[PDB]
RNA sequence: UCAGUGGAGACCGCCGGGGUCAACUCGGAGGAAGGUGGGGAUGACGUCAAGUCAUCAUGCCCCUUAUGUCCAGGGCUUCACGCAUGCUACAAUGGCUGGUACAGAGAGUGGCGAGCCUGUGAGGGUGAGCGAAUCUCGGAAAGCCGGUCUCAGUUCGGAUUGGGGUCUGCAACUCGACCUCAUGAAGUCGGAGUCGCUAGUAAUCGCAGAUCAGCAACGCUGCGGUGAAUACGUUCCCGGGGC
RNA sequence: GGUUUGACAUGGAUCGGGAGUGCUCAGAGAUGGGUGUGCCUCUUGGUCGGUUCACAGGUGGUGCAUGGCUGUCGUCA
């Protein structure tokens, strides 16, 4: 807004796994205002993760988030009579938000039956380095590199 | 050709395979199962002919089904047409019969929108 | 529809007119505004001019009419189609 | 014993009437339970502000009924006569349950 | 066009209701008789000049306070007019009416009578500017802290409608603790009618 | 409203179901409150003028 | 605890910095609450010959065995179409089914009706109680838990149509709601374009009231339940403010 | 399809005692015809009747003749 940066609500931690990441994940799933449904989905996905690999589900979620985190992304610019795609570096909070949003959206887009282990499959694939989320991260980075010539328009 | 005139779809529970019959709904199928004393949670491909024909006999005895009910419904509509009631006139016109509004949509009876050219403003 | 335990509704003057017609010969047209009334077997074979808003359109009541109201056979709106 | 229900639209006159009743009965001995306040009836009316074609702007009104309760523990027929003969403001009514 | 009634705005806060009775099964019929009483009194006692009609009820008995500038018309000769209006009131309602008529200490300060007088002058075809200035000057001679008068309509018998107004002092319409008396009347002329509205800031109240 | 309509509404109907309310001050047939008769406009103006006991503006 | 009367409490008042000072501003303590704490009421001078002669009132004009007025029937509910506001959806964060938690705000004597009996049910028959912080509406739903369906134009969706009914009403043909049996349409997330929202908000979940015999209410005004994401910023779009 | 001082007001006269209604008949109903019941004071009122007389009635016109009320720019400064 014009007035200034609005305050941010503090992020709570998940009672079970003790990480703000899982709370952010459930709040991102969180369709229709059904917190209990969303975190049932999230807990089921994390338990499926620890079932298929011995490593900790919170650690595998973290690894997936780092594999989906974008470093820079392009935004539209109205310089002159044509629009430009100016690449801009992404702050850690913004990139965590982008990673979570992409993870959730592509989990919803996956072909498997149930959301819980659609999200589980997507998390495992991202942690390994595969999947639609990682593909989108690579594509956005590729397009930022293609339009890298406009790094001097940053303000 | 499993039941009267319809083939029950394999790998589907009996309680809904029965509803697959014309003239049989959810509650009608449930009654039928309770009368015949046949479970409803077993797939159709495990159905012995004796219980199959017992179910067929119960349905045929109690219920108007398939061609019979279809002919009865067509006869009722034709009777409305030939008597000339308001409902019959709406049936002939292919327009809603149960006092539905026809100004805005009435679409499931009027078919797809056949848009027409109208007067043009200046 | 009307409750069964209340019986059919015949407008109590249409009934008396059709009864008089039965007593004195079932040959006359009975003019009425009682679209409200229920067709009954006792009037079968009569001809009744049911008002439709502007004219008493005649209907010859047959066997199958009985389960219907008098006004069902006297359409009130004319459409004929849009354009021509 | 002996119920007194007071109902009005203004809590000032409700309180004044309750104080008058309790001070009267006491002046005639009769110790009496304190005036206990019942929940206030809250009727709400929404009205289109304009006389025509303006529905998004409306005015809301309430009719709040304030109710108080008095118990006359002591029978005291003298207080009975006093409570039937005294005068109360027009806005508040009285209900005596013997 | 977009201003609230000052009396309704301050109702319950500073000013009080004109009717004081309680009834929960007859409420509508008592409202109807009250409307009949007020309409009858207004229609038949214009000459006296009515500031307010205040209605009370105890038990099938109605009490009417008539705040009038000149109760001479209401009382007639030795209370004859008062008796006749009371009798008409029983005829109209069917209940025991106790009617009392009260003065207004400062009719030049009460807004309703001020609107009464301004509308009467407009009907008698006095220049509206002169009438408004006279009313304003009289109000401030009395000692009101603020006057505001607005006459709207075919002022001066013209064709277009105007909304001419006068004001000085202070009239804080937005302040609830501000004691603002509001009056309105309609001058019935040969050219429709003129709406005269008067706000008078009596002072500040708790 | 029309005077004939007002008097017809006042008089007892032929069939009980045929009765209706009418604004008892105004004659308006729409938006008439059972609690106190009157109508939308009549309620608003009379509540503002203060002739309706207990009725005040609500701003909860 | 609550009910409802009367008080207290927040004032940049205290502490520190900035601010020539000064208004303000930043941080901190205390505190339920901190910089207007949240929301409502409140709409300046005026603008648009904006709306309303149909709520009422009224100038002038017009009607006066009719443009008054009464009545029955009809219409305001039409349907090649177009727009607009909504509702239900297109399913698995879901459908069905059994069990089991947690509300608020309201209404009620031609009314709210418990309980019992009867019916598949709408309902019917009896029928207490309550003019109501007492009695009734009453069940909250979402949710949780168990079972089941297994991606299927479906056990999604519930339009339409056929049968049998109930209730209100003098009367449900035109033109009512509801129950039940059967029927099972389009719809696979929607083109250009466009809308709402900055927090207990959006999203969703049910509940109550006004009018009202009944009800086409999915509307309107309220009520609580669950409960987010994001705001770098003013470059651009729309509206506005000072010079 | 009925009605014409009218469905409803207010006031003068003029003939009055019932008005107003119960049951029936005809009618789609309005309405009309039956039949029962029939003022309280008082010698001059309440109530109604006609005939009139005044008059009523209009959701008929003009929101660009108006009042009132409201939207709106705009919670804008
Ligand atoms: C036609 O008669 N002559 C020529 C002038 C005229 C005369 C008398 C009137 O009483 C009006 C008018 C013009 C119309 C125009 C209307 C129109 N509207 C109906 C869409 C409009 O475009 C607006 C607007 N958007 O602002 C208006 O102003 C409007 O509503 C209005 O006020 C009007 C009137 O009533
Ligand atoms: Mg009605
Ligand atoms: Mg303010
Ligand atoms: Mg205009
Ligand atoms: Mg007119
Ligand atoms: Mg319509
Ligand atoms: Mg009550
Ligand atoms: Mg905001
Ligand atoms: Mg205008
Ligand atoms: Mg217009
Ligand atoms: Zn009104």
């Amino acid at each position: 807004p014009r007035k200034g940066p609005a305050p941010k609500r503090p992020v709570m931690v998940d009672p079970v796994y003790g990480s703000p990441l899982v709370s952010q994940l459930v709040s991102k799933i969180l369709l229709d205002g059904k917190k209990t449904v969303a975190q049932n989905i999230v807990y089921t996905a994390l338990e499926g993760c620890r079932a298929k690999n011995n490593t900790d589900p919170v650690q595998t979620l973290k690894r997936a988030l780092d594999n989906i985190k974008p470093s820079l992304e392009v935004k539209s610019r109205r310089v002159g009579g044509a629009t430009y795609q100016v690449p801009v570096e992404v702050k850690p909070a913004r990139q965590t938000t982008l990673a979570m949003r992409w993870l959730v959206n592509f989990s919803r887009e996956r072909r498997e039956k149930t959301m819980a282990e659609r999200l589980m499959n997507e998390i495992l694939d991202a942690s390994n380095g595969l999947g639609a989320s990682v593909k989108r991260r690579e594509d956005t980075h590729k397009m930022a590199e293609a339009n890298r010539a406009f790094a001097h328009y940053r303000w | 050709a499993r039941l009267i005139g319809v083939d029950l779809p394999r790998d589907k529970r009996l309680e809904v395979a029965l509803t697959y019959i014309y003239g049989i709904g959810r509650t009608r199928a449930t009654e039928t199962l309770k009368a015949t004393g046949i479970s409803g949670d077993l797939r159709v491909h495990e159905l012995t002919d004796d219980q199959l024909v017992a179910l067929r006999d119960h349905i045929e005895a109690n219920y108007h089904v398939e061609g019979d009910l279809r002919r009865e419904v067509a006869a009722d509509i034709r009777r409305k047409i030939e008597i000339g009631t308001y409902q019959g006139r709406r049936h002939r016109s292919g327009l809603p019969v149960r006092g539905q509004r026809t100004r805005t949509n009435a679409r499931t009876r009027k078919g797809k929108r056949k848009a027409v050219a109208k007067k043009k403003a200046k | 529809p009307r409750s069964l335990k209340k019986g059919p509704f015949v407008d109590e003057h249409l009934a008396k007119k059709v009864t008089a017609q039965n007593e004195a010969g079932t040959h006359n047209v009975i003019k009425t505004w009682s679209r409200r009334s229920m067709v009954t077997p006792d009037m079968i074979g009569h001809t009744i001019g049911v008002h439709d808003g502007r004219k008493h359109v005649p209907v010859f009541v047959t066997e199958s009419m009985v389960g219907h109201k008098l006004g069902e056979f006297a359409p009130t709106r004319t459409f004929k189609g849009h354009v021509k | 014993k002996i119920r007194i229900r007071l109902r009005a639209y203004d809590h000032e006159v409700i309180d004044s009437s309750a104080r008058k009743i309790v001070d009267t009965v006491t002046r005639t001995g009769a110790k009496v339970a304190g005036p206990v306040p019942l929940p206030t009836e809250k009727n709400v009316f929404c009205v289109i502000r304009s006389p025509h074609k303006y529905k998004d702007s409306r005015e809301h009104f309430e009719m709040r009924t304030h109710k108080r309760l008095i118990d006359i523990l002591e029978p005291t027929p003298k207080t009975v006569d006093s409570l039937m003969r005294l005068d109360l403001p027009a806005g508040v009514d009285i209900e005596i349950k013997l | 066009g977009q201003k609230i009634n000052p009396h309704g705005f301050r109702l319950g806060v500073t000013t009080d209701h004109k009717t004081r009775w309680y009834a929960e099964k007859q409420y509508a019929e008592l409202v109807g008789e009250d409307v009949k009483i007020r309409e009858w009194l207004h229609k038949n006692l214009e000459r006296a000049g009515l500031s307010s009609i205040e209605i009370e009820r105890r038990s099938e008995r109605v009490t009417i306070f008539l705040y009038a500038a000149r109760p001479g018309i209401v009382i007639g000769r030795n209370g004859a007019e008062a008796e006749r209006v009371r009798g008409e009131l029983e005829k109209l309602t069917g209940k025991q009416i106790q009617l009392n008529i009260l003065e207004v200490k400062s009719p030049e300060t009460d807004a309703q009578l001020v609107a009464q007088g301004i509308a009467e002058q407009l009907a008698a075809r006095v220049a509206f500017r002169r009438a408004m200035r006279k009313a304003q000057q009289s109000a401030m001679n009395a000692g009101a802290l603020g006057i505001r008068i607005k006459c709207s309509g075919r002022l001066g018998g013209a064709e277009m409608s105007r909304s001419e107004g006068y004001r000085e002092g202070r009239v804080p319409l937005h302040t609830l603790r501000a004691d603002i008396d509001y009056g309105f009347f309609e001058a019935r002329t040969t050219f429709g009618r003129i709406g005269v509205k008067v706000w008078i800031y009596k002072g500040d109240v708790t | 409203a029309k005077t004939a309509l007002k008097v017809k509404a006042a008089r007892k109907p032929k069939f009980g179901v045929r009765a209706y309310t009418r604004c008892q001050r105004c004659g308006r047939p729409h938006s008439v409150y059972r609690k106190f008769g009157l109508c939308r406009i009549c309620l608003r103006e009379m509540a503002h003028a203060g002739q309706l006991p207990g009725v005040t503006k609500s701003s909860w």
